[PDB]
């Protein structure tokens, strides 16, 4: 459907880092990088959400990219051996990469982690509740009405209806 | 006048006044059939025509009534054809402009002549 | 007069088809609407 | 193959025009054909059913061909378009007719009859009329055909407003 | 074109399924099993346009449901009719 | 390729049904036709979800009563002919090197699978069946699903009235 | 959709039968026209809604669309059959297969 | 409601199923009721006391279930290629769908199967397929809008209609080809409007109505039968076959008031070739109406000797003969009837 007058990105705008981890890497690094980096993503597909051209939100696309991947050069630095175990843990344990396989690892992994930053592992679902937020992008579409001046119009029921002219005005009157 | 004017000339300006028949005529035809139909009814069952006039007053009455009725539902049925009309003659003036009466002294026709 | 007048609105009534009418064909959007609210009703209500 | 007899003067493009006829001669003839080979005829076989198709649309290309040339003769040589043309037109599809019939008295009588067929087409060539006019009025229902709504679903308001723009 | 290339397989069984519903049969069962070949891709054009709809997919049961009901009925009143006469054959008829 | 093998694989079949006429070659030549146009929907839909459905209604049930109606056998068994098996198989290889041969895509369909949607569709991310079959049940389309049950219900008073004649 | 006559209270069933605007890219264009018959009935408006049922039936339809593809991908095989396209150009890069 | 407990159930089952038709939005609807409709009425006409009514079933269902099929397949198509249920215009698309409502209907060339069904129908079975078998169809017609496709219909429509009722014996028959002539007014109606079709619909409906719904009273079922028929004075088997030509329309006998009312309507669409040839059959029709009523007209006929009364329902007889009162002075209620403006 693109045409050449259309307006797209630029090869470099769109030639930004990404992640390279594997599925059991996210997995699991998920929850202690879901409370760190929320706003990022919030505010990112937030805008997405209500508006789906994405020209506009790859700025801010780049930028849940880059949060992610500050997190994750904190934990290469400071916890690998214990984190690298619990991805160990999260795949060769099951299929289904489920975190009720692995726990004592989940829970050493936890201990660096109280170590060293002292964050909290969130709640069971301490992100599948809404996300009420604030809005920094700023630009709700706007909400509106169509008109149609010429639609075809009827008699209203305020119209005077005069009692009928010339009976049935039908061939003698009847 | 002297000037075709389409709404006015639609406009119920009165001029019709109902004959003492004008209203009644309904009422004393369907009663006039129930009546009949009644008749028919014996005629045909080998039963005097007169006997049971039970059947015959409901049927009167029956048919009195549809008559009323409907006469009822013809003359709002008729108004409203009136309104519509003199509705779309002023929704659209431009497609009917008024038009001008003339005389035969104006014009030049073609006759017949036997001879 | 007015017989031929009546024609003469009916038939361009019925070829312009503007006014709510005998040559007209109402349509519908309400169940549309109502399949619409549907889909709103369901898509707030997801999730357990 | 895509013409009009009509759409010509009345002498003009034979070949044309009876292109522009035999077309809607062709489809009598056989639309007739699988009609009554599949009710009376019924002869196995395909030659046979062969047989009949061709025994039954030759004669239609007969009648018209003949109606055609005919009164393309005339305009050409009496050089009028009349009602008569087309009656003269008539006799010799008719005469056609009885030619294949071999009933001289069917052939001649239809003659007649098709002499007045072609007499009634020029009149509606001629009048500006025609015999299967399309509508000027297709009406829907009464007055109130806005009013017979009976439903019981709660419609939601509209996303659109007869009333002006308010910019 | 888009229906020689997509929707043509759907017609071309379709014609097939109605031209032996119209042939000749020693009795009735193989029309009423035409008619049943037809169904199916009665069905199948059906199914690829209810999956040009997001949702509306989920007619494919009205359908079957009145389907199978005509197939029914069909074999209804064969059963019967061979019952009475002792036989249901098209020469009866 | 799958998909145009299934076509071929049908159309062969769609040749021996319209040849076969001993009712159990017919009913058997429905029963391998089901098979494939189950398969083929299924790759096309969104999930396999209809085509098990009407597998075990259409097919699974309702062929029943066709075979078991049409055991009629004929008073004797098939006189299998190796030829239209032959032409079966020979129709089938070159229409199957055609499929090898012919454009990969654009001889395919353009319905969307659930593969086959984008990943940013946040309503993809569920129960294949959930929003699909939503409405069936939910208000105001899920009367029609009453009308489905009594009609069926209506439809056995009218077998045991059709099927009762006497006997 | 082609008016109910009656419009009795059994069109109450099926007039929501099977709905194309719920969930649908489509759908927002069915609004977009179908205000519009409701404005002009279905007579004029037929006649006036030319982009309306234009995109709209392009949307679900994907006629323009997906012709525009069948002629392009054949002038592609077109040019390969003069022998412009060798065993290396006949086919372009693959995109990246998370995409779309 | 004929004779058992069922009829009632089966009637109503039906007219919900055609009701939905009329009332069907899409035509997946209007299908789906259709297709309810032919479970309903199967049935009542596949009566299992005899043996003619099962027959007259497979014809039937195996017609009707052809003309579903075909109505279905050829709504996606339209509905595909359109993309919509209103097509921009009456293409290819489109006139295969009137090709399988006037089957299923019974029109003009499409009506074979139709006559065939009257052997086996009994009388209101046949009236109940007569009168309500043929709105749904009908109906739809309505939205289907190619001319030249009903036009056919309407030409033939009477020709093989009057033709073939000149032949036959059976009234079974003759009320098939009867309807066939009277249904090329209904399709010519609705092609120029439907509130007049609505109109000759229901005056063809009581007329037909009350037609057969005799012929059910005393059982004549064949021209020997009527002229057979005793009645005390040969005076009511005069009157009461006034309605025979009522299905003519002549003025004095209230079937003029619809014909009158689509041939004013018609001129006035102006097909004036349309009206002499429908109008032109017409006079066919009423022909073997004649033909029928020489058993009444003249009085005091030879007739059979064993049979000394004659007896009926009280109920139809009761109901019978007010609607063919109606049928004799019909016309003076030219007021009570508003519809046609």
């Amino acid at each position: 459907v693109i045409t050449n007058n259309t307006t797209l990105p630029e090869e470099s705008e769109l030639n930004v880092q990404e992640l390279n981890l594997s599925s059991a890497a996210l997995r699991a690094g998920a929850f202690h990088l879901g409370k760190q980096c929320e706003q990022a993503n919030n505010e990112f597909m937030l805008c997405r959400q209500e508006l789906d051209d994405p020209r506009a939100c790859l700025a801010e696309g780049k930028a849940v990219t880059s949060c992610a991947l500050d997190f994750f050069r904190k934990v290469k630095k400071t916890c690998h051996e214990e984190f690298t175990q619990y991805a160990t843990c999260l795949d060769k344990s099951s299929g289904t990469m489920a975190f009720s396989h692995c726990r004592k690892t989940q829970g050493v992994f936890d201990k660096c982690i109280k170590d060293n930053f002292d964050w909290d592992r969130p709640s069971y679902g301490y992100f599948s509740r809404a996300k009420v937020i604030q809005s920094a992008r700023e630009a709700p579409k706007k909400e509106e009405k169509v008109s149609y001046p010429d639609a075809t119009p009827g008699l209203p029921e305020d119209y005077p209806k005069p009692p009928a002219k010339y009976g049935s005005r039908f061939h003698w009157l009847e | 006048s002297a000037v075709n004017d389409p709404l006015e000339l639609l406009t119920n300006k009165g001029t019709h006044e109902p004959s003492f028949l004008s209203p009644i005529w309904n009422p004393i035809a369907c009663g006039v059939a129930g009546v009949g139909a009644a008749i028919f009814i014996n005629w045909g069952f080998r039963k005097p025509v007169f006997s049971g006039i039970q059947k015959h007053i409901a049927f009167g009455a029956i048919g009195v009534g549809a008559g009323a009725y409907f006469d009822q539902k013809r003359n709002e049925y008729l108004a409203k054809r009136d309104a519509v009309l003199r509705h779309y003659i002023e929704l659209h003036p431009d497609d009917f402009p008024v038009k001008e009466r003339k005389t035969y002294g104006q014009v030049l026709e073609s006759w017949v002549p036997v001879r | 007069q007015i017989r031929l007048l009546e024609d003469e609105v009916r038939r361009k009534m019925s070829e312009r088809n503007d006014y709510q009418a005998y040559y007209y064909r109402p349509s519908v959007a309400k169940y549309h609407r109502i399949s619409k609210e549907a889909a709103d009703e369901l898509e707030a209500l997801r999730g357990d | 193959l895509r013409s009009k007899y009509y759409d010509h003067p009345d002498g003009e493009d034979a070949f044309g025009k009876i292109v522009a006829t035999n077309k809607y001669a062709v489809s009598a003839g056989v639309a007739w054909s699988m009609f009554d080979v599949l009710t009376l005829s019924k002869p196995q076989g395909y030659l046979p059913t062969l047989g009949r198709f061709a025994y039954n649309t030759g004669p239609l290309m007969g009648m018209a061909t003949a109606f055609t040339l005919t009164t393309l003769v005339a305009t050409n040589a009496r050089g009028k378009d009349d009602k008569i043309n087309y009656l003269i037109g008539g006799f010799a599809a008719g005469g056609v007719f009885g030619a294949w019939k071999h009933n001289h008295v069917a052939g001649l009588c239809a003659g007649l009859f098709l002499g007045i067929a072609g007499v009634i087409k020029k009149m509606s060539i001629e009048q500006g009329w025609e015999f299967f006019p399309n509508t000027p009025i297709k009406q829907y229902g009464g007055l109130n055909i806005a009013g017979n709504d009976w439903t019981i679903m709660a419609d939601p308001p509209k996303n659109w407003t007869t009333e002006k723009p308010k910019e | 074109m888009i229906m020689i290339l997509y929707w043509s397989l759907p017609m071309i069984l379709f014609i097939l399924g109605l031209f032996c519903f119209v042939s000749n049969r020693k009795h009735l069962l193989s029309m009423l099993l035409s008619l049943e070949f037809i169904v199916l891709m009665l069905f199948f054009m059906l199914f690829i346009y209810l999956n040009m709809l997001n949702y509306e997919s989920y007619f494919s049961m009205m359908f079957l449901t009145f389907s199978v009901c005509e197939g029914a009925l069909g074999l209804s009143i064969l059963v019967s009719m061979i019952r009475t006469h002792g036989n249901d054959y098209f020469q009866s008829f | 390729m799958i998909q145009l093998m299934l076509y071929s694989l049908i159309i062969t079949t769609s040749i021996i049904f319209l040849n076969m006429i001993h009712p159990l070659a017919l009913g058997l030549t429905l029963l391998i036709q089901t098979i494939f146009v189950c398969l083929l929907t299924g790759l096309m839909t969104k999930s396999f979800w209809y085509s098990y459905i009407l597998f075990l209604i259409f097919l699974g049930g309702m062929l029943v009563l066709f075979i078991y109606v049409t055991s009629l056998a004929s008073n004797e068994m098939f006189n299998l002919s190796m030829k239209l098996t032959l032409f079966s198989s020979l129709i089938l290889i070159f229409m199957l090197i055609l499929s090898f041969i012919m454009d990969k895509t654009s001889s395919s369909l353009f319905l969307m699978n659930n593969d086959m949607q984008s990943i940013i569709n946040m309503n993809s991310y569920f129960m294949e069946n959930s929003l699909s079959l939503n409405k069936l049940y939910n208000f105001p389309t899920n009367f029609i699903t009453i009308l489905l049950m009594n009609y069926l219900l209506i439809t056995l008073i009218v077998i045991v009235k059709i099927t009762k004649l006497f006997k | 959709s082609l008016t109910p006559f009656l419009r009795l209270p059994l069109t109450d069933l099926t007039g929501c039968l099977i709905n194309h605007q719920t969930y649908d890219k489509c759908g927002k264009f069915e609004m977009k026209m179908m205000e519009c018959f409701e404005a002009y009935g279905l007579e004029r408006g037929k006649r006036e809604c030319a982009d309306l049922i234009s995109d709209f039936q392009e949307c679900v339809g994907m006629q323009k669309q997906l012709m525009r593809f069948h002629a392009m991908r054949n002038e592609r095989y077109k040019q390969w059959l003069k022998g412009e396209r060798k065993g290396q150009e006949f086919f372009a890069d693959p995109p990246r297969v998370d995409a779309y | 409601m004929f004779n058992n407990s069922s009829k009632i159930l089966f009637i109503t089952i039906m007219i919900i199923g055609t009701l939905i038709t009329v009332t069907s939005n899409s035509w997946l609807g209007a299908w789906m009721g259709l297709e309810i409709n032919l479970l309903s009425f199967i049935p009542l006409l596949s009566d299992n006391n005899n043996l003619m009514s099962t027959e007259a079933s497979l014809k039937y269902f195996l017609t009707q279930v052809l003309a579903s099929t075909v109505l279905l397949f050829s709504s996606i198509l339209l509905m595909l290629k359109n993309n919509m249920n209103n097509e921009i215009n009456e293409s290819f698309t489109s006139m295969i769908i009137m090709s399988a409502l006037l089957l299923k209907s019974g029109a003009a060339p499409f009506h074979f199967w139709f006559p065939n069904m009257m052997e086996g129908l009994t009388w209101m079975n046949a009236l109940m397929l007569m009168t309500w078998q043929k709105i749904a169809p009908l109906m739809l017609i309505s939205y289907l809008n190619i001319k030249y496709l009903l036009l056919i219909s309407v030409i033939l429509s009477v020709i093989i209609g009057a033709i073939g009722g000149l032949n036959q014996t059976s009234l079974r028959k003759l009320m098939a080809f009867s309807s066939i002539n009277h249904l090329g007014w209904m399709l010519s109606s609705l092609m120029i409007s439907e509130s007049i079709w609505l109109i000759y619909f229901f005056f063809y409906s009581f007329l037909s109505f009350v037609l057969t719904f005799m012929f059910n009273i005393f059982k004549l079922f064949h021209l020997n039968q009527l002229f057979s028929w005793f009645v005390n004075s040969k005076i009511l088997k005069f009157t009461l076959f006034m309605n025979f030509l009522s299905l003519g329309g002549l003025p004095p006998f209230l079937g003029f008031l619809p014909k009158w009312l689509v041939i004013q309507q018609l001129t006035l669409c102006n097909q004036y070739f349309m009206l002499t040839l429908m109008m032109m059959s017409t006079l066919i029709t009423l022909f073997f109406y004649l033909r029928i009523c020489y058993s009444a007209f003249m009085m005091n006929y030879f007739e059979n000797n064993w049979i000394m009364k004659m007896n009926m329902n009280s109920i139809n007889y009761n109901m019978y003969m007010i609607m063919t009162f109606f049928s004799i002075f019909g016309l003076f209620l030219i007021s009570l009837f508003y519809f046609m403006f």
